[PDB]
């Protein structure tokens, strides 16, 4: 701010503003499946095959 | 006893009279690799889970 009434009358006003504004999402989703069957049902050969 | 057990075994028996005791106790061996060291007399018919 200036003012005076004899020599120094003035006016000021040196505003200023800084903003950043930043975000950073990281999203980071992993699935593994595994599964695994078996059966059996034997067979053998007799023993008096020719 | 099975067909086949009686054939293996009068086999066996036919080396022993036979005297070839290395084909008879081979001839046993296989016998004992072919129908197992044990005879069953008992299962239970079942499941599980
Ligand atoms: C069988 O083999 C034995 C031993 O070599 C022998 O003493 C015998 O005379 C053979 N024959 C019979 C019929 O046992």
């Amino acid at each position: 701010t200036e003012l005076a009434l004899f020599s120094r009358v003035n006016g000021k006003f040196s505003t200023e503003f800084q903003r950043m504004k930043t975000l950073q999402v990281k999203d980071q989703a992993v699935t593994t499946r595994v599964q695994v069957r078996n059966r059996i049902y034997t067979v053998k050969t007799t023993p008096t095959s020719e | 006893l099975s067909l086949g057990f009686t054939k293996a075994l009068m086999d066996i028996c036919d080396q022993l009279e036979k005297n070839q005791t290395k084909m008879a106790t081979y001839l046993a061996e296989l016998l004992i690799l072919n129908y197992g060291t044990h005879v069953i007399t008992s299962v239970d018919a079942g499941a599980a889970l």
